[PDB]
């Protein structure tokens, strides 16, 4: 496994990812920064400094993106399974063992938002899934450690 | 005793108010009386009321949110001494924290719309001042468009409505109202559909069927949608203002390939005034589209006019079109008559002919002998109609329609020994063209004019070339061209005279080769007392046994052209011959280009 | 109501009946003066000179043209029911009351005659029907009277 | 009490071993132990033997041919006491004399494949001596070949086998054991299917689908084969070494009018390695294609460029070609620009941009006032991937890009009685072409330049001709040409001096006509003290009123060739001006070609 391919392949996934969103018209007018009620249990943006703590986010992604029907995002679930192995195997070329995150125990309540509201969860989840990509692109090169 | 009221449900009203409803025992044949018990459970106060009602339905005003209301009915003949059925099941139904009146607003572009909103924060109503609103959630919504109608409640009043542009999967705009900076999942659905749909009918050209069509562009974006036609039927004509009718019938209409629905009326009421609407049943409500009257007379597309024949009029020259009107309509029609060159592509010039009772047109063309592609359509008169599609193109037969214009241009070869009184000579000419035959020539007839033996003719037929012996002092040779119609008017002559031949005006003659294409020739002449009419120009090779080539060129010129394959190598002869009124002057010849 | 489109498309109607009877080939052979035995009951070419009897002798033949199975008469029909209420706006434009003529009590007859023998009925109808249509449109420049 | 064994079958193995095979009752819930009774009769020895087996099949080891077998069964209860069922219906398999084994092998191209073989005469077993091999009875195998394992037995072996080459309907290619001269009927079916199947796949430009290709061509030739491509999905990027894997899926596939298979795969994992295979189940046996494994991010083919603008820069003349990077991939890209004139046909000159942040780059170009076709495509820039198709022409606008580079060549004409000290001077010339005007020319300013009034200019806007009045002893005129950027850079001056006129240099001219396209004329100069710069020819047809032509010359010139239309009978008039600082000389002037 070459490590400087992994490096630069950890940072192509992210990007492809981010375009994704970018193509998703709804997604970028909306703040992704910004507090909607409701959906503070999705992981948004608050500082994501190590591996274990965005494998954690990438898993909590990956149960949201599951949930919506939607093409697009889900061949982007795709990537972002490709994702969570790459940082895994990166992770194992670091000598780190990460163990495999489970999602949140706690999904019996995202449910309820789906039904209820539909809009203000993908969007929200969308923007802040592109702010989170941007930050750990942003964070690949500081030597991120486990 | 009755049984206990069925099927208790609660809904919410667009005005925010509960409505629960029942249904009657299916077994009474009298009206009930009902008693509804309710208790409204709020976190803080506690309310139980009994409202006894004959309808089957009960409005509670303003649900409250955060809310739960538990509900039993029980039913009693209303009339006489009834017992009371035992009280229905209670029904739990526990409400939400936040409330938009209304939810959902279906409408059409360019109205005005209007939503009122409450936000509760922690079993609080916030003041209206505080309520800001948002659209998508991409962006603040200005200032001006909000009212507060009350301290509790906010609104938001929308203007000149513009059609709901869909994202993604989602039909309608996301209205939300939020407490500051800080907004809630759940916001309120706007569906503008636009409801402008073009209808239009076309009555066959037989008057048989009516055929309507409309587009599904603006509605592909509502899954769910069902689209029905309705249709209203007047005893006469088109109303001034066209209307929805309270009375319609549905008609079956079919998606076609083209993404067109097609609707078909048949039989036909020629003067019944159709009006048609699209009904738009959403899942929640009915939209009617803006009707349209349409009244087949109308819509009427006519057939092309049939039987038409183009044929150019003997003598006169004229295209001559007629046809014949198409049976529908019988009324007054206007007609476009299109003509041009047969060919790959007709420059098709247009006439117009608003007579009603006229049944053909002559129209000057500029070749009488060319095939002219023909095609007419009609319209009616008043122009309440449409025009009926271009005939099937009529063709002209080339047919001679005058005598020849002129005369074939003529030469002479003169076969003769110097010492004989008798020579032989072969007149020659080439086929007229086109524009000098007109159409055809059919015959060439050669008038000879002498002094002794007067004037008569000779048929040649359709030969080029024909020879004659010439004896006498002076002979005038004509050749006229003749056609079914007659002999050519202008015709040109050649005098043969002994004496004249001897006659020299040309003092100098020079050919020089421009190119292997162009040699000129020029000439000098002596003052002369006959009046020369022209010359002819005549060169051969002497190289080759090569056809004697020749030219008619006007007197008045003194420098000419000629463009033919000269060899500079080889030695032409050109002759000029001066020719007069009595006849074909001594020439003027060269054997060779001037090299000086 | 325009008095001068009314009469013009009194005219309008009654030619486009009259060509549409040209069309059926076997009425157009047979003469319509001509008497033929059992169809007495049918109003044929007998003077129409006012209203009220023009008015029922389309009603007669409307009753006559919906019993006997044909595509063009059943549409031509429709042109005789838009011709019947075009008289009757007429007569209403001269201030004249028409009352809506029923047809012939007396039916309970024409469908014997139908039954036995059908061509000399539909042929006899339709060009006596052509014939009453041409005397219409001639008296309609006459000033017709209620 | 079992019931007897059901569906008593024999086949023989492709060793040559009889392997009996029945079914156990479908009603038994426990495991049976069977006693098998089988008689061997042949020609000359009977042998009985009872086989107690636990499996429901027996070998029998090494068919004996021209014998017979039958068979019964009987099975009983394994664990306990058990009672034998009665036996199966006997069964009696008849088999033939002569043994090849294997009967058949289904192999690849490049393989090693070796037949064993017994040949029966008599009831006798040849010796493999005598045994020879023939290959679809048209010629002997080399000897070399041949290996004689035993006695009894001969064997053949092949090497780097080819692909089997169909003849009609078979498939395979026949191979016969025969003793010496002599063969037998029956041969031994060898079948070579080539599995070097190419699958080819292209990820769409926005990586929304994965599009994969297989041909047909070299399986066409079986019939009752089917084919089935099998895929293994890895977690990331593809092995060094592509394997079969023993998990794997079908993909459905396609069949297109061009005879390739489909296959798509849709949605994307944009980093899963796809290994893939093609299944061949023929009605014996599996055999599958060499796997290759395709990584989707590698097989990716861009969009094109989009927003190609191509511009020339204003004042410097480049051609600035710009355009905007596609979407996919976001990785670093090389690009490819084609430009050329815009034509029926387009000369493509190629250019290449290596740098990754680079999206415009200016070329230098010939003509600044054509347009040219640019195109665009892009590939990864460091290989891996595939290059994007050609981006939608774009075109230049003909903008004027510099000032003109040259002011335009003019003469003039006098117009002016001797006697008057003031002459009417028109000033001639024509629209600069394409390659002095660059683009455009907006307007022709003329500076005037005098002893008296110095300096002035006059705007003469579009027009190609102007009158001033000369006045002055010495008169120098300049034309300017002025588009949107400025004036002329080069211009021409002719200074008009009154004193000057009486010099003249040319002692002689001839003109001498060459040919109706072509005149020279000829001059001799005497020495003169002014320094000459060029002269100007100026001729006129005398006969016409025709333009005065005329041009100029360098003053190192002595002879010209005048290409125009001379003919040779009309009077030219030639003019030669010598042109010194101080302005134009004293003509010399021949009005006829030198006939000397």
């Amino acid at each position: 496994v070459p490590i400087q391919k992994v490096q630069d392949d950890t940072k192509t996934l992210i990007k492809t990812i981010v375009t994704r969103i970018n193509d998703i018209s709804h997604t970028q007018s909306v703040s992704s920064k910004q507090k909607v009620t409701g959906l503070d249990f999705i992981p948004g943006l608050h500082p994501i400094l190590t591996l274990s703590k965005m494998d954690q986010t990438l898993a909590v992604y990956q149960q949201i993106l599951t949930s919506m029907p939607s093409r697009n995002v889900i061949q982007i679930s795709n990537d972002l399974e490709n994702l969570r192995d790459l940082l895994h195997v990166l992770a194992f070329s670091k000598s780190c063992h990460l163990p495999w995150a489970s999602g949140l125990e706690t999904l019996d309540s995202l449910g309820g938002v789906l039904e209820a509201s539909g809009y203000s969860t993908e969007v929200v989840a969308l923007s802040r899934l592109q702010g989170s990509l941007q930050d750990m692109l942003w964070q690949l090169d500081l030597s991120p450690g486990c | 005793k009755p049984d206990p009221p069925l099927g208790l449900h609660m809904e919410i009203t667009d005005d925010g108010n509960l409505k629960i409803s029942w249904s009657s025992p299916p077994l009474v044949p009298f009206p009930l009386q009902y008693q509804v018990k309710y208790s409204e459970n709020s976190t803080t106060v506690i309310r139980e009321a009994d409202k006894i009602v004959s309808a089957t339905s009960l409005l509670v005003d303003s649900i409250l949110p955060g809310s739960s209301y538990e509900v039993q009915v029980r039913g009693k003949r209303l009339d006489g001494p009834g017992i009371w059925s035992d009280w229905s099941t209670p029904r739990v139904f526990t409400t939400q924290d936040v409330i938009y009146f209304p939810p959902k607003i279906l409408t059409s572009v360019g109205s005005n719309v209007s939503f009122h909103c409450i936000y509760k924060k922690e079993n609080k109503i916030v003041p209206s001042k505080e309520i800001v609103w948002w659209m998508n959630l991409a962006e603040k919504i200005p200032q001006s468009q909000y009212d507060v109608v009350s301290d509790h409640v906010s609104k938001v009043t929308f203007f000149n409505l513009n059609e709901t542009k869909p994202r993604g999967k989602f039909t309608y705009d996301a209205v939300y109202c939020c407490n500051e900076h800080e907004c809630h999942h759940r916001y309120a659905e706007l569906y503008v559909i636009d409801v402008n749909i073009n209808i239009s009918c076309e009555t066959d050209g037989y008057l048989t069927k009516m055929t309507c069509r409309w587009s599904t562009s603006t509605i592909q974006s509502l899954a769910e949608s069902t689209l029905q036609l309705r249709y209203h039927r007047s005893s006469l004509y088109c109303s001034d203002i066209p209307s929805i009718h309270p009375i319609s019938e549905p008609k079956d209409c079919y998606l076609q390939s083209d993404g067109f629905y097609e609707c078909i009326f048949q039989p036909i009421f020629l003067l019944s005034g159709y009006t048609m609407w699209i009904r738009i049943n959403h899942s929640l409500g009915s939209l009617d589209s803006p009707p349209t009257c349409v009244l087949p007379d109308s819509v009427v597309k006519p057939l092309p006019p049939s039987s038409v024949k183009a044929e150019i009029t003997i003598n006169i020259g004229l295209l001559k079109i007629s046809w014949e009107k198409p049976v529908f309509p019988e009324n007054n029609l206007q007609f476009q008559i299109r003509y041009g060159l047969s060919g790959k592509e007709v420059q098709w010039k247009m006439y117009e002919v608003y007579d009603a009772k006229s049944k053909s047109v002559s129209l000057p063309v500029p070749d009488l002998c060319a095939v002219y592609a023909v095609q007419v359509r009609c319209k009616r008169l008043d122009g309440l109609g449409y025009w009926s599609n271009w005939s099937n193109p009529a063709y002209t037969v080339v047919m001679d329609i005058k005598v020849p214009m002129r005369g074939p241009e003529f030469w002479r070869i003169i076969n003769g020994d110097t010492m004989k009184k008798e020579k032989n000579v072969t007149l020659l000419w080439k086929p007229l063209m086109k524009n000098d035959s007109l159409c055809s020539v059919q015959r060439y007839v050669i008038n000879h004019h002498t002094s002794c033996n007067g004037t008569w003719s000779e048929d040649v037929g359709n030969h080029t070339k024909f020879t004659f012996l010439w004896t006498e002092q002076a002979h005038t040779v004509t050749v006229l061209a003749i056609n079914s119609i007659g002999a050519s008017v202008a015709n040109f002559n050649l005098t043969f005279s002994w004496p004249m031949s001897k006659v020299n005006i040309v003092q100098s003659l020079s050919a020089y080769p421009l190119n292997s294409s162009c040699v000129i020739v020029s000439w000098i002449l002596s003052p002369s007392d006959y009046k020369l009419m022209y010359f002819i120009i005549e060169w051969k090779n002497l190289n080759e046994d090569g056809e004697i080539k020749w030219l008619r060129i006007s007197s008045s010129v003194k420098k000419y052209y000629i463009h033919d394959h000269f060899i500079p190598i080889e030695k032409y002869q050109f002759s000029l011959y001066p020719i007069f009124m009595e006849g074909v002057g001594k020439p003027k010849i060269i054997n060779s280009f001037t090299q000086d």
